[PDB]
């Protein structure tokens, strides 16, 4: 019944290719819901 | 509805109570609302619990 999130940022110069490195992950924040998730889409700014 | 009116020269039990339940929901999610904590002084170089 928890939704845990974890976010990193890196700033590395490469162009495509997912960066060949080891980076951790944070957690940010441990909020219930308690509600089943089965679904999942993204929005980008038009 | 019939009306519910008053006036300040009417006796107990025709005087309004204000009332309000504080019912709850739980057993169905984690717990969310708790009271408060207590807090205390912390103590150096003795063993303490
Ligand atoms: C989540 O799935 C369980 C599976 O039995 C179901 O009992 C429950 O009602 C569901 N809850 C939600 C919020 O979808």
């Amino acid at each position: 019944g928890y939704f845990k999130i974890y976010s990193k940022h890196t700033p590395i110069n490469l162009v495509r290719d997912l960066p060949q490195g080891f980076s951790a992950l944070e957690p940010l924040v441990d909020l219930p819901i308690g509600i089943n998730i089965t679904r999942f889409q993204t929005l980008l700014a038009l | 509805l019939q009306s519910y009116g008053f006036q300040p020269t009417n006796g107990v039990g025709y005087q309004p109570y204000r009332v309000v339940v504080l019912s709850f929901e739980l057993l169905h999610a984690p717990a969310t609302v708790c009271g408060p904590k207590k807090s205390t002084n912390l103590v150096k170089n003795k063993c303490v619990n």
